[PDB]
């Protein structure tokens, strides 16, 4: 199944006063922001080439809290600042989606444009009908996958299914974590989706040539002090503090080899290991994965290496490591 | 009675808060206004605004209309539906039934109320297994006779634990039940 | 507390090459130095715990899950178990000419899941700061890059420090690996004096590493190359499916077979 | 979906039926076999129409002389339109099963 | 309409950096400023959108020998019983009307990932295997064999700052702001110069603007070295050469692509 490795995602947060209601254990808005910080960090950790943008909608107006960027810390700071937001007004799906569409219209065709609307207040007061905007969204192939809160909104249901996204409603906080963690992963590319080669640039960390001879002093490029060494660009030739980042001049993505390598596990998903409770002639008391005695009647095995893994080993392998230790051999 | 309750809520601030939380529509005797209000109510249900449709149990709208998924999700019954005890036509209809076929006047009156309530509250389960809750804001329904005369399918689901929930407890259990029904099969 | 894991690269081909050369350094002395390091690590504190893994071309095996000489019983048990198991593993081994490169990614994966198991079992009251003191001894294999990168990223997410101690060779992949997770990288040129390097550079834990002077990190060359002839390239043309660094613009990348549309 | 009802075999368009549908069909067949007027209640607004229509059609096929025709009445024309839709779906399913047209007529006044 | 003048007035003082750089491009009289822009309450509002009758009443009763407080006062001001229900129905309808204003993947070569971009007899294995097998028949030599004092002292000396494996200035402050400002100017103009440079753009109207921008490169780099000269003749310390690389590399790209265009022609 074709997958879009590079995706520009907009997490549309609503500053409705329905968010004031403390349905969850803490305030709803505070919980959403606290978990969305984790979502942002994990999304960047699972898709370095991708970038994210936050639009906060309240009082019938949508404001770009943070533009598209490759730096998780800046977005995290924006979330922490927004934690104290007043949270009064009424959202406008038309306004939010129009802002997202305006920013995403000029984005490259190859990248997957995606929107995740964390809908809290079921109402949607908009200057213009949203069914018309749905047509433009379908034309622009911008995937929109709403996540409703305490409501199965019909307009958002049709939005999701027509635009190709998925609709969900929060059963509880634990299920909210699961929903956002699921949305972290790249979505499969459908027939409407198209792939195209994208120019990429690989910089190399550089320092003073020899005892600060013919040095290359520079401060930064988006109170930066002088830097003896740092990253550079093949074309900008402008010092960059951290990678990966889009060029401020070229418009070309600067990214190192490990960042790309971080996404190969998506292309290579791990086949689920059959769960057999009984020992099944497994005379090895120690679990091969962790070399620990199997204290539970559960075993996992591959179709190639035919090794033995306990519950923790299998869960960790399929969750984070994304590869079978013994089966690597 | 609906007009009196609406007027009292308007004098108090409850009605304005309800308007803020969700759109409010009301039924009237005139069929044209009823149809227009219901047409707008359907669009409100489709959109995220939502709608609160106040109607009368004997209203032709109640019998004609059918509520399905994402339509009339929570059916609220304000008071046991009883016809006015002054309309002399029902007096003949009722005392004649007492004289012949031997039906108690109170028995037939409660039957006429329970049948009407079941008619006007049984729409949410139309088909396709679409979730929905039926809340009856009246302690009279808690009486054994009303429960017994209630249809079997609703009554068996009904339990003593939730029989006489307070307003707040009913709200909490409704929220929890909606949470449970939100998730897929 | 601290959970240390020593991933020793005991490659029979290279260590036996040393034995044939009759050089001063030997695998026996390397194992003794690693043993002393583990003993000192546990010596640091009771709560501290350690484990050992040995790497071989075929697989990797754990070397670790009275006072006859007046010795501490726990460290005596460690000495006996590691000595016996390492001798058994080295003595018994099949021969496969096709596969001779040392295996390290699988050993590191085993270490990572072992650390996860210990972190799950340990009480939540005490926080565990695990570390992996990888000790390479032979050149790495090209075919292991992908899996090694997977395990390195898993370690980064799980907050484990990969302290590399390569000797006799500078593995660019391993230095890249430890750079990602912030682990130290020391290239000891004096093999006989290796243990002094452990008791200074590696032995101190992450808690005290910041407040201590240690050798500066080595510059890491994050090179990129096209999949054709294997050479450094500064500009890569990747697609949206393969995510592969290529040579030059082509109508369709071979590893994709996609119907790229010109424009 | 052919259900081996106690009385006979009855076709059914949808894939599965709840146990309440089995109870409904058996009680209805009992009433028809007794050939006596009766009353019964079923919760679902929809589904009862299809089950009732299928059982009546199967009973007509088994004992055409017993029942001359079915007179199915509904409250309102907008509602009876849904009934005729259900009957059309059932007839299409039965026609596909049989492979040919049969002398069956159904209409709404 | 003087929309450009209005925008310039709006951004004249609201944003300091934008106007600072736009003015800087003219301070030395580099180029015309045309290309610069060529290339680049609640309650009353709710009532306004809610009640069209109130809108018409406001239009007809615009303040004239009256007061807004009086206008506010005019707002709140079985026959009445039905009026309330009708009013809610109409008001909700008006609010709603206002809100409704008009591929399975397949691959042929997977080992390329197994050996990614990272770059790079028989009897020898047998000999090494047997020798290493016979190596460790003796164990636990730690007492003296593992380490020696001379080697330990050599290791400590190496770890010393002057030893092997251990190799071992914010004086200017005001110059920092000037360097930052110059870098921002370079970035601003390089943005437009590189906006369409990578794309071939084999069209007449597309190439005209790259030619104009290429000339603008000469014209801006004409003035950059004069400020460089002013800064240089202060102490001849802490050389600033990174700026030179950007200009020289832009010139190299310009000339190389010009030669390539001539070759293509
Ligand atoms: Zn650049
Ligand atoms: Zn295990
Ligand atoms: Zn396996
Ligand atoms: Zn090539
Ligand atoms: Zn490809």
């Amino acid at each position: 199944v074709r997958l879009g490795m590079m995706r520009h995602l907009y997490v549309v947060v609503d500053g409705s006063r329905t968010m004031e209601d403390q349905d969850l254990k803490p305030n709803r808005l505070t919980c959403t922001l606290k978990l969305l910080e984790y979502f942002v960090e994990e999304y960047f950790d699972q898709n370095p080439i991708s970038q994210i943008g936050i639009i906060v909608t309240k009082s019938k107006r949508a404001e770009k809290l943070t533009e598209l960027s490759g730096n998780p810390r800046k977005h995290i700071t924006s979330l922490k600042k927004a934690v104290d937001m007043t949270c009064h007004g009424e959202p406008s799906l038309y306004n939010s989606l129009s802002i997202a569409m305006q920013t995403l219209k000029h984005m490259p065709g190859h990248t997957s444009r995606e929107v995740l609307i964390i809908f809290s207040s079921l109402t949607t007061c908009d200057p213009s009908n949203i069914y018309d905007l749905i047509k433009t969204l379908k034309a622009a192939k911008i995937r929109v996958s709403v996540i409703g809160l305490s409501a199965e909104v019909r307009v958002c249901t049709v939005l999701a299914r027509e635009t190709g996204g998925t609709y969900h409603v929060i059963l509880d906080e634990s299920h909210y974590k699961e929903l956002l963690t699921h949305h972290v992963s790249p979505p499969p590319a459908s027939s409407s989706s198209e792939c195209s080669l994208i120019r990429m640039g690989f910089p190399q960390h550089t320092i003073a040539s020899l005892s600060d001879q013919d040095a290359k002093p520079s401060f930064s490029m988006a109170e930066p002090g002088l830097t003896l060494g740092g990253y550079f660009c093949p074309q900008c030739r402008a010092k960059y503090c951290e990678l990966p980042v889009e060029c401020k001049i070229c418009g070309l993505t600067l990214v190192s080899a490990p960042h790309l390598a971080r996404s190969y596990h998506h292309l290579f998903p791990l086949d689920a290991f059959q769960e057999i409770p009984l020992e099944e002639y497994n005379g090895e008391r120690f679990c091969y994965g962790c070399q620990g005695e199997l204290k539970d009647q559960h075993v996992y095995v591959c179709a190639v290496c035919q090794n033995v893994f306990c519950v923790d080993c299998d869960v960790f392998v399929h969750d984070s490591l994304h590869c079978c230790p013994g089966c690597i051999h | 009675y609906m007009e009196s309750t609406v007027a009292s809520w308007y004098e108090q601030g409850i009605l304005e808060n309800i308007q803020r939380n969700k759109l409010l529509f009301i039924e009237t005797q005139d069929g044209a206004e009823t149809s227009v209000a219901l047409e707008k109510y359907q669009e409100a249900c489709e959109n995220g605004r939502g709608a609160i449709l106040l109607s009368v149990a004997r209203g032709k709208v109640s019998e004609g209309i059918d509520f399905v998924h994402h339509y009339g999700r929570a059916v609220i019954m304000f008071g046991v539906p009883y016809v006015y005890t002054q309309s002399r036509i029902l007096k003949a209809r009722l005392e004649y039934l007492r004289d012949q076929f031997q039906i108690r006047e109170n028995d037939f009156l409660t039957f006429d109320a329970m049948r009407h309530a079941a008619q006007c509250v049984g729409r949410a389960i139309r088909g396709k297994t679409d979730y929905g809750l039926m809340v009856f804001a009246d302690k009279r329904f808690a009486r054994g006779d009303k429960r017994g005369k209630l249809p079997r399918w609703i009554q068996e689901h009904l339990t003593d634990a939730n029989l006489n929930l307070t307003v707040d407890e009913g709200v909490q259990v409704a929220k929890y039940f909606l949470r449970q029904m939100a998730q897929p099969f | 507390l601290n959970l240390l894991v020593i991933v020793v690269d005991a490659n029979p081909i290279w260590w036996g090459k040393q034995a044939l050369k009759e050089s001063q350094f030997t695998l026996s002395k390397c194992i003794d130095a690693v043993m002393v390091l583990g003993n000192s690590h546990l010596f640091m504190n009771r709560s501290n715990k350690l484990a050992v893994i040995a790497s071989h071309i075929q697989e990797s095996r754990f070397l670790y899950p009275g006072s006859k000489d007046g010795k501490y019983e726990l460290l005596t048990s460690a000495n006996e178990v590691i000595v016996e198991e390492i001798k058994d593993l080295m003595t018994k081994s099949d021969i496969k000419g096709q596969h001779t490169e040392t295996l390290l990614a699988g050993s590191l994966a085993k270490a990572l899941c072992y650390i996860h198991r210990m972190n799950k079992e340990v009480k939540d009251n005490q926080e565990m700061k695990s570390r992996i003191l990888v000790i390479k001894a032979a050149e790495d294999s090209a075919l292991q890059y992908m899996n090694f990168m997977n395990v390195i990223f898993a370690a980064q997410k799980q907050n484990i420090l990969i302290d590399a101690c390569v000797l006799d060779s500078d593995s660019g992949l391993l230095q890249q690996a430890c750079d990602i997770t912030g682990g130290l990288y020391l290239k000891v040129p004096q093999m006989p004096s290796l243990l002094q390097y452990l008791l200074w550079v590696f032995l101190p834990d992450q808690d005290q590493r910041s407040q201590l002077i240690l050798p500066p990190p080595v510059h890491v060359d994050y090179r990129a190359a096209c999949f054709c002839h294997r050479n450094l390239i500064e500009i890569g043309y990747v697609c949206s499916v393969c995510l592969s660094i290529f040579c030059n613009f082509s109508p369709i990348c071979t590893t994709c077979e996609t119907a790229f549309k010109i424009s | 979906m052919k259900l081996n009802v106690d009385g006979l075999l009855v076709y059914f368009p949808y894939d599965y039926i709840y146990p309440e549908q089995f109870s409904y069909m058996r009680e209805l067949k009992r009433t028809l076999d007794a050939k006596g007027h009766g009353v019964l209640e079923m919760p679902s607004g929809t589904g009862k129409t299809v089950s009732l229509l299928a059982l009546i059609m199967a009973y007509q096929r088994a004992y055409p002389l017993e029942v001359t025709k079915l007179i199915y009445c509904s409250r309102t024309v907008p509602e009876i339109e849904k009934v005729i839709e259900e009957l059309r779906k059932l007839l299409n399913f039965y026609e596909k099963q049989e492979g040919e047209k049969l002398p069956f007529l159904g209409l709404a006044l | 309409a003087n929309k450009e003048l209005e925008e310039k007035n709006r951004m004249l003082q609201e944003d300091p950096v934008l106007f600072q750089l736009y003015k800087d491009l003219v301070v030395s009289q580099v180029i015309s400023a045309e290309e610069f822009w060529a290339n680049r309450s609640d309650i009353i509002e709710s009532i306004f959108r809610t009640y069209p009758a109130v809108k018409m009443k406001y239009a007809e009763n615009v303040p004239h020998n009256m007061t807004e407080k009086e206008f506010w006062t005019r707002f709140f001001q079985e026959n009445s019983n039905a009026a309330i229900i009708k009013r809610f129905n109409h008001h909700s309808a008006m609010v709603l009307a206002a809100g409704l204003r008009k591929i399975a993947l397949n691959l042929k070569k997977s080992d390329r990932y197994y050996h990614g971009p990272t770059p790079i007899t028989s009897q020898d294995i047998i000999n090494s295997f047997q020798s290493i097998r016979q190596e460790m028949e003796a164990y636990t030599p730690k007492l003296t064999q593992v380490l020696s004092s001379s080697a330990a002292s050599s290791t400590i000396t190496a770890l010393s700052p002057g030893g092997a494996l251990m190799q071992g200035q914010m004086v200017p402050n005001d110059i920092q702001s000037e360097l930052k400002h110059l870098y921002v100017a370079v970035g601003e103009l390089l943005r437009h110069f590189w906006s369409c440079f990578p794309v071939n753009t084999p069209f007449l109207e597309e190439k005209v603007v790259k030619m104009k921008s290429n000339l603008e490169r000469f014209q801006v780099t004409k003035l950059c070295p004069f400020q460089e000269k002013i800064r240089r003749q202060y102490l001849s310390t802490n050389l600033v050469s990174h700026i030179e690389e950007m200009l020289q590399t832009a010139y190299n790209k310009l000339h190389t692509w010009q030669s390539r265009r001539l070759m293509k022609k």
